[PDB]
């Protein structure tokens, strides 16, 4: 399982 | 060495390195400017205190912050980067500030967003290690809610404050409280995320106390019994309220993939749990299955942190650099 990389704030 | 930026009524004596100063935030703890380090090359977050010591009660407050900023260190807590003081004797100390890391948003707009299971559960997983260190340090914030958590592009997030809708029963009533009292904010800033809205809207301390009644359901008369006389009476004065179960407080149309819709409610029903007494643990909490998967050591179980004669307690926090 990788963590997210990314979270879209916008 | 310093020097001087007007923004709003207020004056920023600040280090040279930092610039681009704008205000980003003002209520009883300060003015939180947001500015550009020049030096970390970096955006930091500058937080002048307001009146640090015009009387005992906001000189113990800053000597907290400055403190307990100072101590505690974890990756899901916000970062301090500096403190510093443009007077240059204990005789003209007047402003105390204090550098911070600076995030890109709190969790009050991305609760609203679309958060995959691994990007809900792993934003949790990151409160409970904040929070978990925060209590492995005597802190109990207390205070937890989305204003409250903020995060970056990169899906990292950290806790703003010690602290002191999404308070714990425990607190709402002038019930004592334990290390638990947190994981009820928890329970519901999961469920907000889930439901796309506050789960438990008050008007008032009172019908906010309803709205959580009606819907997970009366608490056992064990409980009542802990309960102050006036509010048990009131209490006891309504209908009976059986609560629903998470799955119609929380059905599928809401999840994406069996055993994850599942879980993340198994979780939301062991923390939001009137009786405190009843309710997960943080450690228990990081252990569920929804949130485990994340698990580390390094992160998850982090070793712990550590009149007018208030002026020289926090100048002298304060040059201790």
């Amino acid at each position: 399982p990788k963590r997210p990389t990314t979270l879209n704030l916008f | 060495n310093f020097y001087s930026v007007e923004i709003g009524d207020s004056t920023f004596t600040v280090l040279k390195r930092y610039q681009n100063l704008k205000p980003i935030g003002s209520g009883a703890q300060g003015i939180v400017c947001a500015a550009y380090d020049a030096i970390l090359e970096r955006n930091v977050a500058i937080k002048k205190l307001s009146r640090p010591f015009q009387n005992q009660t906001h000189a113990k407050r800053a000597y907290r912050e400055l403190v307990l900023m100072k101590c505690v260190n974890h990756k899901n807590i916000i970062g301090l980067l500096n403190v510093f003081t443009p007077q240059k004797s204990l005789e003209e100390f007047q402003d105390v500030y204090i550098v911070m890391e600076l995030m890109d948003a709190n969790l009050c707009q991305v609760i609203q967003m679309e958060l995959d299971h691994e990007r809900m559960s792993y934003l949790l997983y990151q409160m409970l290690c904040g929070i978990k260190h925060l209590h492995s340090a005597g802190i109990i914030h207390r205070d937890l809610k989305p204003s409250n958590i903020v995060v970056k592009s990169d899906c990292t997030l950290k806790i703003l404050d010690f602290g002191l809708y999404y308070r714990a029963p425990e607190v709402i009533l002038g019930m004592g409280y334990k290390e638990n009292v947190d994981i009820w904010s928890v329970g519901c800033i999961m469920g907000e995320m889930i439901k796309g809205g506050v789960l438990f809207p008050g008007t008032d301390h009172i019908d906010q106390w309803n709205k959580v009644i009606e819907q997970l359901g009366t608490p056992c008369p064990e409980f009542m019994k802990k309960l102050q006389p006036t509010v048990r009476t009131y209490v006891e004065n309504r209908p009976k309220y059986a609560g629903y179960s998470f799955e119609k407080l929380f059905p599928d149309v809401l999840f994406p993939n069996k055993l994850k819709a599942s879980q993340a409610r198994d979780l939301l029903s062991k923390m939001l749990v009137i009786d405190a007494s009843k309710r997960i643990s943080v450690d228990e909490a990081l252990q569920h299955p929804y949130i485990n998967v994340w698990y580390d050591p390094s992160e998850a179980e982090a070793p712990p942190p550590k009149i007018e004669e208030w002026k020289e307690l926090i100048y002298k926090e304060v040059m201790d650099l």
